[PDB]
């Protein structure tokens, strides 16, 4: 009955480079990573300023 | 398939802590300068010849 | 063996009386400052000297608050100090420096 | 792991008629490890 | 061409002193050793009960040339292995490793069987260790059966529990662990088992190291048959149940028959989600009972005795017929409708079973070392089968003969309300 | 006497023979008096569609029931009559049919396995019975809190995928399958080249190859009218699944990052990290001196009832971590000292305990290839995944390559500052925030 | 107190040597943009002025 279960589909919040269920997330892990950790560095420079 | 520019920054400067943290600091030191040297640009241009900074010429001597 | 080491003897039983822990009842063992060591060595005790060391210890802190001694005929002679703990704690360190000498294998 | 065999954390329930042979004993045996 | 080498012969010895040595050199990657002792639970007695279970459990602990810190960081660095497997007869201290670490754990072997501690404070720290070690053991319902089965088949020896009584979990004592390996440790008690060790060097090893006297000789506590039945009401949803008489003695003849009997009525399963087409007692019992079931023949031998009968699982109400259809065609064999190409057929059964169960290093050495201890020799499987082919159509009818009419033991548990007691059958 | 590495020398090597029509013939010879042999296939629920999910498992339950040459029970009077033992299993990559028998009988147990893949009865009315017999192993399966958290790990690790599939499907497609949907699932995936006749014991290659071109001889051509699956890269997915059901005793929960694959090298590296972590239940005896320091505190401070790492590879991807159970106030103390041990040995492994956990995997390897049925297992799985058979040497070298600077860097590969996937079930409220599991997997202080 | 001289403790210097001469390149980075200190600051090129 477990076997029922089935995770929701969540496209309507993933990200461009993921929707392809049959491509690989590998490939763009660090571009990824990249863009919010950049988000957070240049907020601590501004707090650093 | 050459990595962007963020997966190359990723994979060069932030996945270790402590560059990540290097980077900060050194982000802080040029960012620093360029954003006060931008920014007095901007608030003399809009009062130009207004302040001190322009008439200095004038009373030299 | 000699008579050298038998005026040592009498210096540290000097030592042994002047320290004056036997004008309270108590006994070398009991004046261990216990840290991991010692606190497994008292763990390790049987029943008999782990009871006995507890009422010591409780004779003296008796004593102490009045700030009192034991008369001298109920003193800890210093030839009848067991050193009841030393082999259990002896055992704890060999031990703790076995696992030290494998940590750094 | 701890073993005990005999047939020659709630474990799992049985039902159907399959997945109960090879349940009845068959002499024990008590096994320890590291 | 792509062939293995030559096989060597296994190699096998009895020093004077009564200990035995077996080795074989499979040119392994890996090498196992076996120290199987006669020290099992039926050696206890009702002033110590349990005291080879916390033995069981204490390989680790102390010993006088190896720290239990050493013991384990030891064995572990290399990899290896070290187990304590136990029979109402036996206890077996396995050791494995790769071949060129046989030094470092036959040194740990040798510790923790010839020279425990037993500390005070690592045997009071280990307690608590049997009633989790039990309890998970008992977490199966044949386990209780089994050990209430043999509660009610015997007065002594054989009736003891491999595990602890929980009266006594916490008082098992020091001394009792000290005296149990000095009784029962012994040389004429013992038996030295190698794969992938040479031979010379186990014999080096049991001279020097193995040569302990005194003790116990093996005492003549012959296990007493009575009969008689348990029954644990529970809350189990299905009703386990066994019955059984006395059977025989490993290594006679007769035991012989006994195992070709079980085969006959159904040991086990052969396909996966099977019929068991060929099974007697699935087929007896399937016909009047189309519910949930499993049915399968029992089969236990000792040095002085032995159990015969069958083992059940039902639904609570679906008991006695289970029993009883198990029963009567139990007596079918004992009335002699026995065909012969179903006892050729049980005969392959075992014969291809044994020999399955000895593919293994761990299969090999396990019975190797009980070999050792119950019979003093070594018997090839080529020698195994002859004795299987030995048995006759009526020595298995005689062994159905002989349950039929022997006094019985049962042990049950569930919810009784249908049970039978023996009387009732 | 003789040395370790020259035991690995003395290993037969695995004879290879191909058929004409693409089915791969694979043999070790011992002087064993038994033996077993068996068919492997590249076919799971990996292969399967939504639509007729669990139908390679309903195969499982049929398989043995019947036969065009021998229908209804008689295939299981044939081999419980000579003694033989008959098996098999279903991965979500692998299917297998093997037996167990006397070196003898092996050209009948050939026979057999040839009778079982190419001739299956599949009668109407044995399909109504294994229909409800699946419903009620599921029922089964529901209480395994194990087997449910791990497939609620694939379910969740690479949702939208084929992976993401239980392997017995889910009850609704138990109850429409149709005969029409397993006779295309078989006619589909059961061709020559796609699978293996492995065997193991007492056997001359040349037997074994003789009994192949004549009972795999009417198998299907290498060609398949241009049809073929081919399995498609899965997504891995870092995300979480809890199941709350607080009147559990105990919680169960698995986590685990993407490895790499099956034909990767790295797989070496990251097996070693695994045994260095290890694994651990309450009825172990080493406790407080284990030398897995995971192992060590979880015994002292009673974090667990057991723990177990893993490495479970698939085509391209895989599912790498590890998995435990415990009391409900102990989810937290065993995911920070487990998350703690990934970093640890990303960042600071040590040349000691990665020769501890060489010598481990050196042990795991040897042992388990002891029996004739898991070299078998070995030969059929080893050529559907590598196309060849590793030998022992080859593995002992890919292994002593391996010191810290190698599980270091693979370890930080896979482990450090990657989304892992989390399944929890049973009761766990304490069971961490993702975004806290997500921050276990880096250190600030490196 | 000499437990921690050994095979081990030295392999466990050298894998955090790279990583702790990196948070003295923050520190002292750090220390230099915090107080403007002027000495080390005219040989990097670009920050020169004011
Ligand atoms: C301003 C003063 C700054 C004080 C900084 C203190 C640094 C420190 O304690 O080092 C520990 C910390 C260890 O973290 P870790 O290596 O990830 O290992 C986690 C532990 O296993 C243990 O990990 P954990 O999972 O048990 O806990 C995670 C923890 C990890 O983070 C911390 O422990 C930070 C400690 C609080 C600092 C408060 C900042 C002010 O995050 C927190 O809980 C802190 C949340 C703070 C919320 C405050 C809201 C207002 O090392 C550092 O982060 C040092 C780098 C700091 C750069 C300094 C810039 C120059
Ligand atoms: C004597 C002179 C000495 C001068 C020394 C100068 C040093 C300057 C700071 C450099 C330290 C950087 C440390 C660092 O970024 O880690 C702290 C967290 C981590 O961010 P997070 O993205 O979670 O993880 C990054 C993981 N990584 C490294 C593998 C990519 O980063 C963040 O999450 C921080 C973002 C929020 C910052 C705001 C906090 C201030 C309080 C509120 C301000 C407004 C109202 C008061
Ligand atoms: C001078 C530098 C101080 C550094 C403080 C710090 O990093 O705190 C932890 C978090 C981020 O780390 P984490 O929660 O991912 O945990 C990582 C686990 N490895 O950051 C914050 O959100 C805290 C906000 C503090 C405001 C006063
Ligand atoms: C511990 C608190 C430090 C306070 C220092 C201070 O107030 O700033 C003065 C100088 C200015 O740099 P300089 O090039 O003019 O040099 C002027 C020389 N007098 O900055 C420094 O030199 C920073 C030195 C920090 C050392 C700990």
């Amino acid at each position: 009955s477990h076997t029922d279960i089935k995770v929701p589909d969540f496209s309507d919040y993933r990200r461009p480079e993921v929707l392809d269920s049959t491509k690989s997330s590998k490939e763009s892990s660090e571009a990824r990573k990249g863009f919010s950790y950049l988000v957070t560095a240049t907020t601590t420079v501004g707090v650093a300023y | 398939v050459a990595p962007t520019l963020t997966a190359r920054l990723y994979s060069l400067l932030f996945r270790r802590t402590s560059t990540f943290a290097l980077t900060i600091v050194v982000g802080a030191l040029f960012f620093e300068r360029a954003f006060d040297q931008g920014a007095d640009a901007i608030y003399e241009h809009i009062n130009e010849g207004k302040l001190w900074k322009h008439i200095k010429h004038k009373y030299e001597n | 063996v000699s008579a050298s080491s038998r005026w040592l003897e009498g210096i540290r039983k000097w030592y042994y009386n002047a320290a004056g822990f036997n004008k309270l009842g108590l006994m070398r063992d009991d004046t261990i400052h216990e840290n991991d060591d010692v606190k497994e060595a008292i763990r390790r005790l049987p029943e008999n000297l782990y009871n006995d060391r507890v009422f010591r210890i409780k004779r003296a802190l008796d004593l102490s608050m009045r700030q009192q001694i034991l008369p001298k005929e109920q003193w800890t002679k210093y030839e009848e100090d067991k050193s009841y703990l030393e082999p259990y704690l002896k055992e704890v360190i060999r031990e703790r420096k076995e696992r030290e000498e494998w940590a750094k294998k | 792991r701890g073993v005990a065999g005999a047939l020659r954390d709630l474990k799992r329930s049985v039902l159907c008629r399959e997945s109960l042979r090879g349940q009845a004993a068959g002499p024990l045996v008590a096994s320890v490890s590291l | 061409a792509g062939v293995p080498p030559h096989p060597q012969d296994l190699e096998f010895t009895r020093l004077p002193n009564g200990l035995v040595i077996a080795s074989l050199e499979n040119y392994a990657p890996a090498s196992r050793i076996g120290l199987f002792i006669k020290a099992g639970s039926r050696y206890e007695n009702s002033n110590n009960l349990g005291t080879s279970h916390l033995l069981r459990l204490a390989s680790s602990l102390t010993t006088k040339g190896a720290s239990s810190f050493k013991i384990t960081r030891g064995i572990e660095a290399v990899g290896g292995k070290l187990s304590v497997t136990s029979t109402r007869e036996n206890m077996a201290y396995t050791v494995e490793c790769l071949r060129d670490d046989v030094d470092i754990l036959m040194e740990f072997l040798l510790n923790v069987t010839t020279a425990p501690e037993f500390r005070r404070w690592e045997v009071a720290a280990l307690q608590p260790q049997l009633r989790i070690d039990k309890a998970v053991a008992l977490q199966n319902p044949q386990a209780h059966v089994i050990e209430n089965l043999h509660a009610a088949a015997y007065r002594n020896a054989l009736a003891n529990s491999l595990y602890c009584p929980d009266y006594r979990i916490g008082k098992v004592t020091p001394v009792e662990l000290h005296d149990y390996v000095q009784n029962h440790f012994t040389s004429a008690r013992m038996a030295l088992i190698g794969l992938g060790v040479s031979h010379p060097v186990l014999k080096q090893v049991a001279e020097q190291f193995l040569n302990i006297r005194g003790g116990l000789g093996l005492s003549g506590a012959k296990a007493k048959y009575h009969g008689g039945e348990i029954r644990e009401q529970n809350g189990d949803s299905l009703v386990h149940a066994a019955l059984v008489a006395e059977s025989a003695a490993i290594g006679s003849a007769e035991a012989n028959a006994f195992s070709v009997l079980q085969h006959v009525l159904g040991a086990g399963p052969h396909v996966k989600r099977g019929s068991n087409a060929t099974s007697s007692l699935y087929q007896a019992v399937a016909k009047g009972v189309h519910q949930p079931f499993d049915v399968s023949a029992f089969n236990a031998s000792y040095s002085d005795s032995g159990l015969f009968g069958f083992y059940t699982i039902s639904q609570a109400a679906s008991a006695g017929d289970v029993i009883k259809a198990a029963y009567n065609q139990v007596k079918t064999i004992a009335q002699g409708n026995l065909s012969n190409p179903d006892v050729q057929a049980a005969k392959n059964k075992l014969k291809a079973g044994y020999l399955m169960s000895v593919e293994s290093s761990e299969g090999f050495l396990d019975e190797v070392g009980s070999q050792a201890l119950a019979a003093g020799s070594y018997t090839p499987p080529s020698t195994v089968l002859q004795q299987i082919d030995a048995v006759a159509d009526a020595d298995v009818i005689n062994a159905a003969k002989k349950f039929v009419s022997g006094r019985k033991s049962m042990a049950a548990s569930g919810n009784l309300g249908h049970t039978p007691f023996i009387d009732e059958l | 006497t003789a040395t370790y590495a020259q035991a690995l020398q003395s290993v037969p090597e695995t004879q290879v023979s191909q058929l004409d029509n693409g089915l791969r013939v694979a043999s070790e010879q011992s002087s064993q008096p038994t033996c077993t042999v068996g068919v492997w296939i590249d076919a799971g629920s990996r292969y399967e569609s939504e639509k007729n999910n669990g139908a390679g498992y309903f195969v499982e339950h049929l398989a043995f029931k019947g036969t065009k040459n021998r229908p209804g029970n008689a295939l299981e009077k044939e081999v419980e009559s000579m003694g033989a033992h008959l098996n098999a299993y279903s991965t979500r990559e692998h299917t297998a049919y093997y037996i167990k028998a006397l070196s003898k009988d092996l050209p009948k147990a050939v026979e057999l396995l040839a009778d079982i893949v190419q001739n299956c009865s599949l009668e109407d009315s044995q399909i109504e019975k294994e229909r409800d017999v699946i419903l009620q192993e599921l029922q089964e399966n529901d209480t395994s809190m194990r087997d449910v958290v791990f497939n609620y790990l694939h379910a969740t690790a690479f949702q939208g995928t084929p992976l993401a599939q239980s392997v017995e499907g889910p009850s609704e497609n138990v109850r429409k399958l149709s005969r029409a949907d397993l006779t295309e699932y078989l006619s589909r995936h059961y061709k020559a080249p796609r699978m293996v006749l492995a065997a193991a014991g007492g056997l001359e290659h040349r037997q074994l190859l003789d009994l192949a071109q004549k009972h795999f001889s009417g198998l299907s051509g290498t060609y398949d009218e241009d049809a073929v699956p081919t399995l498609s890269p899965c997504r891995f997915t870092g995300s979480q699944i809890c199941h709350r059901e607080d009147g559990l005793p105990l919680a169960h929960v698995a986590i685990a990052v993407e490895g790499p694959g099956w034909a990767h090298p790295d797989n070496v590296a990251l097996q070693v990290a695994n045994a260095i972590i290890g694994h651990y239940d309450c009825t172990y005896g080493g406790g407080a001196h284990l030398s897995s320091p995971l192992a060590s505190i979880a015994a002292t401070n009673k974090l667990c009832q057991s723990f177990q790492t893993f490495n479970i590879c698939y085509a391209d991807t895989g599912l790498l971590g590890a998995h435990f159970v415990c009391d409900h106030m102990s989810i937290d103390d065993m995911m920070f000292v487990l998350q703690g041990q990934w970093m640890r040995l990303c960042t600071s492994a040590t040349e000691s305990e990665v020769l501890r956990g060489k010598n481990l995997l050196r042990n795991a390897l040897v042992s388990h290839l002891d029996g004739t049925t898991p070299v078998c297992e070995d030969i059929g799985r080893s050529l559907l995944t590598y196309g060849r058979r590793i030998p022992l040497a080859e593995w002992e070298s890919r292994i002593a390559e391996v010191d810290a600077r190698v599980v270091r860097e693979v370890c930080s590969k896979y482990f450090y500052d990657q989304c892992p996937a989390v399944a929890g079930f049973g009761p766990i409220e304490q069971l961490p925030d993702y975004n806290r599991i997500r921050s276990g997997m880096f250190w600030l202080r490196f | 107190l000499t437990r921690f001289l050994g095979p081990r403790y030295r392999q466990l210097a050298r894998n955090w040597v790279p990583t702790a001469s990196l948070w003295g390149a923050v520190g002292a980075v750090g220390l230099v943009w915090a107080t403007d200190w002027r000495l080390i600051l005219d040989w990097v090129p670009y920050i020169n002025g004011k």
